[PDB]
């Protein structure tokens, strides 16, 4: 970024066989 | 029900998931010359899953 006008983290497409949108000091996860 | 459909040689095709499937609503259009099924059954298409 330098807003968020990049998002180079994926170079082509495909299938897309799925997609989800949602609400995104010790952030745990599992 | 849409406006334009493509051509045969560059057919557009749509995916489907993560919703309902409510097979009923397609019999609400037109009566259709042709409703050939393989394998499953229209009859109780809704009662499956896919
Ligand atoms: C959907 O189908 C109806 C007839 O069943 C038609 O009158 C209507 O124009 C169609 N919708 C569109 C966007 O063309």
């Amino acid at each position: 970024v330098y807003m968020e006008s990049e998002f180079r983290v994926y170079s082509s497409a495909n299938n897309c066989t799925f997609e989800y949108v949602s609400q995104p000091n010790l952030r745990e996860f599992v | 029900n849409a406006t334009t459909f493509a051509s045969v040689y560059a057919w557009n095709r749509k995916r489907i998931s993560n919703c309902v499937a409510d097979y009923s609503v397609i019999y609400n259009f037109a009566p259709f010359f042709a409703f050939k099924c393989y394998g499953v059954s229209p009859t109780k298409l809704n009662d499956l899953c896919f």
